[PDB]
RNA sequence: AGGACCGAACCGACUAAUGUUGAAAAAUUAGCGGAUGACUUGUGGCUGGGGGUGAAAGGCCAAUCAAACCGGGAGAUAGCU
RNA sequence: CACAGGUGGUCAGGUAGAGAAUACCAAGGCGCUUGAGAGAACUCGGGUGAAGGAACUAGGCAAAAUGGUGCCGUAACUUC
RNA sequence: AAUUCCUUGUCGGGUAAGUUCCGACCUGCACGAAUGGCGUAAUGAUGGCCAGGCUGUCUCCACCCGAGACUCAGUGAAAUU
RNA sequence: GAUGUCGGCUCAUCACAUCCUGGGGCUGAAGUAGGUCCCAAGGGUGAUGCUGUUCGCCAUUUAAAGUGGUACGCGAGCUGGGUUUAGAACGUCGUGAGACAGUUCGGUCCCUAUCUGCCGUGGGCGCUGGAGAACUGAGGGGGGCUGCUCCUAGUACGAGAGGACCGGAGUGGACGCAUCACUGGUGUUCGGGUUGUCAUGCCAAUGGCACUGCCCGGUAGCUAAAUGCGGAAGAGAUAAGUGCUGAAAGCAUCUAAGCACGAAACUUGCCCCGAGAUGAGUUCUCCCUGACCCUUUAAGGGUCCUGAAGGAACGUUGAAGACGACGACGUUGAUAGGCCGGGUGUGUAAGCGCAGCGAUGCGUUGAGCUAACCGGUACUAAUGAACCGUGAGGCUUAAC
């Protein structure tokens, strides 16, 4: 089924009368406006293409806000695709809201991680490191040897290396959902997401199970 | 780490290909002095956005 | 990483940094204009606006602190008898920051900061 | 958390005074064990009349760790040392038969009965 | 932050006592021994306290049948049922955490008046 | 009193890292040993190459030692490259 | 080499300190002939660390630890 | 044994785990009495072993602080081919 | 006219003659267990005592502690204990100088990376008028392990001891990934104590320096030791193996026709990248429809007027980032600083009073201060320009 896109408010704990705390995420989910319907005649396959947010009317560029007259509806902060089922109908203009995920009880949550930037290998690739004393020269956290010798006589590409760490989109599954606030617009998930505070949060019933 | 060959003229001139520098292309005018001066910086005069400011 | 840190360290230990900016705000408190590398301003607000803002209420144990921060009694003097009643109904930005180009020995930009009172 | 070469004080009455952590069994690679987990020792010191002897090696539950217990509260309980008490090497029952010192609710298993009831608290 | 500010706000407790480091406080915590649920009493010297707002905790260290212990409470939690202060201590610090290496006489506190 | 003891100068040199086109053709930094003695240091002199001098290591003899350097024999010789 | 190396003697102020040790200063003399930014891996030289505690390694290498004075007390052995 | 190849001999001690150590036996391939034998107080920057303390040596690393590395302006090499 | 040796370390990759887990036939297979053979590489396959050691032997684990190849993989990655220089001694040998795959003690490991190879990160062009987005999926990668308990069930079996197949359920270990609610670490950028000394004329009160002088705490950020999640279920085609109908070869016979099954392999399914996928794709939207002249004439070139969508530059900046890049913002403004209010950390500031001979206490007073946190606020800085990018987009056929 389709999802929903948020943004990442941040992380509190849920207390239960019987002495548990829960660790939450709260998202908060305004309504995603529906800007595009693709079909299988037109486009080829069956998805919405969703909007949600507002933007400064001076940072919505004419081919955007073309796209967004003919849909008939505001403006958003970015555009999203989910693909459809075979059920399920949407229409151009129509407000998807939060209580879409009122049965759902696991959920997807897809964001971009936060960026490390050019991480080592002890880091990146959780490395070993070598010896701090024993008379190490100058190599208690390089990687070490890289190949074996003149019989590959390369390096075998995807080797573990240093390199750009996080900054990229992650997907958590089978999230525990805690609690669906329809007049407050957030959704309460179980456990820690991707990405920083005020971040784009793309949330999907479960696909697992 | 040294060559084994000598790299020819034309990596020399492959790799000088980013070298190149690039010009200012935008300079602004005071609306007050008439002088030119780099965009948000004082005028050589010592006036910024028609302003006196330094003398 | 460097995730919402603040405060440039200028290439420069701790002790220095204080140091210079205790130097350079006494400077700019008594000249009331001064050119620096745009770096060190931008780093001077956040050292030289507080102490007006400290200025603006006199007391004997405000003055002690300004002293404190700035050990010079002139600089105090002035800060507590001119620059806090110039600056009373100011809420905040007291400094301005002018790029003013490229200095002669090694190419750093230079910038004027000045009290955007300056008797005019 | 108890490791290889860990050293721990003796919770009953068996005669040990301190024993050393020889493994941390149940799984491979496994490093540390917490209250209620199941180590092999060696004694490393005794009372000159007790039940066990110096250079023994025999199993024993840990009950209390500095590195403590959390509790789904969020809350935690540390004590000030680390203790456990002497099992027989195959059927892990108790040697001793006086528990000293509170031990924690963890211990509620059905296989630490013993323990639970002969403790003074907790 | 406003939206978890009165997330937070609909789950504190309302009757938390005052009290500071040094304190005796007495605690009162539900403990579940099958189907039936009682009241244990924890009572020791406040050692620590982070007020955080719902994620308040406290640091309470007891000397319990020979070797010291110290429970580390989320206030806020129903967990923790009620909060007393025996005696009022008179400390400087914030956090009392010499008194770990001191036992007997060498560990008492004065009262605070 | 002491080829006493600790410990600065001073004289040495056990270990570690660093440096290795070095700041240096053997150093720097942190420790280390001795430190009234078989101690160290200044200024002169004296011993010469199959020779000196040596509490010994084939050590040292002007960043050169199973035989110094400079010039001659000498365009030594080389079934070898 | 305007080279982090070597180079005999003389003088020796104050406050702490047994001291020509060492901390901070006096007289004096300097900031070391490239600087300005960013604040990656990795390197170098430091600081701090939960539970553990030599399990590391060829090996406690390295780190950490001890330290001062008065006073009490001190083992085998001994060439006293 | 600075010697014993075999050999990690054997036995005892120390550890949970001991080709090391320490003490025995003699089964000295191949110790032996001034190219000294055997002990020995003290002493050694001597060699081998076991304790405690102590710790990032390690389990396993994590942060902070400087100096580089990165970038900019000035200057401007080398090995090598 | 030089291809560094062993072991450890860090990092590996592959083969299958598969150690574990999976499938199956035969048993001298009752069960529990096995044995032996066949198929099968998807993942996993100990850390310690001695020794320089590979090994070995131990003492305890484990689901299991596979075996080989890779210059006995790996020193322009590291170490250097061993072996293999120059000092010295011992046993032995030689008259001796010296020797000894006998022993012992001590004994300089340089390399600023051009090219390929690999991990990251960008430009230039093309993509056929340009632009803003959003897409698709053709291919690449990643993951792909297992214990224990309980129920079925003391049921089947045995004769009793003992004890299932087949089904499930819940919690672990190793391992990866996100994050920081909690719990901890660090926090020289926040407060407090305290030692020596030097200053602020002096007292008080402060600052400088002694490793942040030594310290006790601690905000944000980052972290792990903290905590959430996940390696599939299911398909399709199969391997070993098992069958159904069924002749050749009245019978038979899994195979020849024909019809079924069957494993952690395979291909998907879970996750990531991705049209330079030159084979450069797709949908929606935005913008430009003025002349003139010269000729080789051709998909030609200038000139004047015009410049649009958009983009860049510059500036305020960032839980983005070596640098580019990336994201928000420029007054139609919260993009940063300051400012206001709070929070938080430290713990009752200065000044004054009081008590005491004084040190000191006490009160005003939980007071003062408070980095990066939260919520605000135009006070300061985000300036009109300008710059780049155009003027309706080739040809041919076929449809309409």
């Amino acid at each position: 089924m389709i999802g929903l896109v948020g943004k990442k408010v941040g992380m509190t704990r849920i207390f239960t009368e019987d002495g548990v705390s829960i660790p939450v995420t709260v998202i908060e989910v305004e309504a995603n406006r529906v800007t595009q319907v693709k079909d299988l005649a037109n486009d080829g396959y069956r998805a919405i293409q969703v909007t949600t947010g507002a933007k400064k009317a001076n940072r919505v560029t004419k081919p955007e806000a073309g796209h967004f007259a003919k849909a008939g509806v505001e403006a958003g902060r970015g555009l999203w695709e989910f693909r459809l089922a075979e059920g399920e109908e949407f229409t151009v203009g129509q407000s998807i809201s939060v209580e879409l995920f009122a049965d759902v009880k696991k959920v997807d949550v897809t964001g971009t991680s936060k960026g490390k930037g050019f991480a080592g290998t002890v880091k990146r690739w959780n490395f070993r490191t070598q010896d701090a004393t024993h008379g190490n020269s100058l190599s208690h956290r390089v990687p070490g040897s890289i190949g074996q010798n003149q019989t590959p006589g390369k390096v075998f590409k995807g080797k573990k290396m240093a390199g750009q760490m996080g900054n990229e989109r992650v997907t958590v599954q089978s999230l525990d959902v805690v609690r669906v606030d329809a007049e407050r617009n957030l959704l309460l998930v179980k456990g820690a997401v991707p990405g920083a505070t005020g971040s784009d949060l793309i949330v999907k019933p479960a696909v697992k199970a | 780490a040294v060559q084994q060959n000598k790299p020819t003229r034309s990596k020399r001139g492959m790799r000088r290909s980013h070298d190149a520098l690039t010009a200012v292309t935008s300079l602004s005018v005071d609306k007050t002095s008439g002088e030119k001066h780099l965009r948000h910086h004082i005028t050589a005069d010592g006036y910024y956005r028609g302003r006196k400011v330094i003398a | 990483m460097r995730h919402r840190k603040s405060g440039r360290q200028l290439n420069r230990n701790s002790s220095h940094r204080q140091a210079m900016f205790r130097n350079m705000a006494g400077s700019l408190v008594r000249h009331e204009i001064i050119k620096t590398t745009l770096p060190k301003a931008k780093e001077l607000r956040r050292v030289v606006e507080p102490l007006i803002t400290l200025a603006k209420t006199d007391s004997v144990a405000n003055r002690r602190l300004a002293f404190a921060r700035t050990r010079d009694n002139e600089i105090v003097a002035k800060l507590f008898n001119e620059l806090g009643p110039r600056f009373a109904s100011r809420a905040g930005g007291y400094t301005r920051i002018l790029k003013c180009g490229f200095r002669a020995g090694d190419n750093a930009p230079m910038a004027y900061i000045e009290l955007v009172d300056r008797s005019e | 958390m108890i490791q290889e070469q860990t050293m721990l004080n003796v919770a009953d009455n068996s005669g040990a005074r301190r024993v050393m952590c020889i493994k941390v069994l149940g799984g491979s690679h496994r490093r540390y064990a917490g209250v209620g987990d199941i180590i092999k020792i060696t004694i490393k010191e005794a009372i000159p009349r007790g039940k066990v002897k110096k250079g023994d090696v025999l199993k024993a539950v840990v009950v209390r760790t500095k590195k403590g217990v959390r509790r789904p509260d969020g809350s935690v309980i540390r004590f000030d040392g680390n203790a456990c008490v002497l099992l027989n090497n195959n059927s892990e029952q108790p040697i001793g038969t006086r528990i000293f010192g509170p031990v924690t609710r963890e211990l509620r298993s059905e296989k630490f009965m013993k323990i639970i009831s002969l403790a003074p608290e907790v | 932050s406003n939206i978890i500010k009165q997330l937070e706000q609909e789950q504190m407790k309302q009757d938390v006592p005052s009290f500071r480091p040094g304190d005796t406080v007495e605690v009162k915590v539900w403990v579940v021994e099958g189907s039936k649920k009682r009241l244990q009493a924890f009572e020791g010297v406040v050692i620590a306290i982070r007020n955080r707002g719902l994620h308040s905790a406290f640091t309470v260290r007891k000397i319990s049948n020979g070797e010291g212990v110290e429970r580390v409470f989320q206030t806020h939690s129903p967990v923790v049922d009620s909060i007393s202060v025996k005696r009022r201590g008179a400390v400087r610090k914030a956090k009392l955490y010499y008194l770990r290496e001191r036992t007997g006489k060498a560990a008492r506190i004065k009262e605070r008046l």
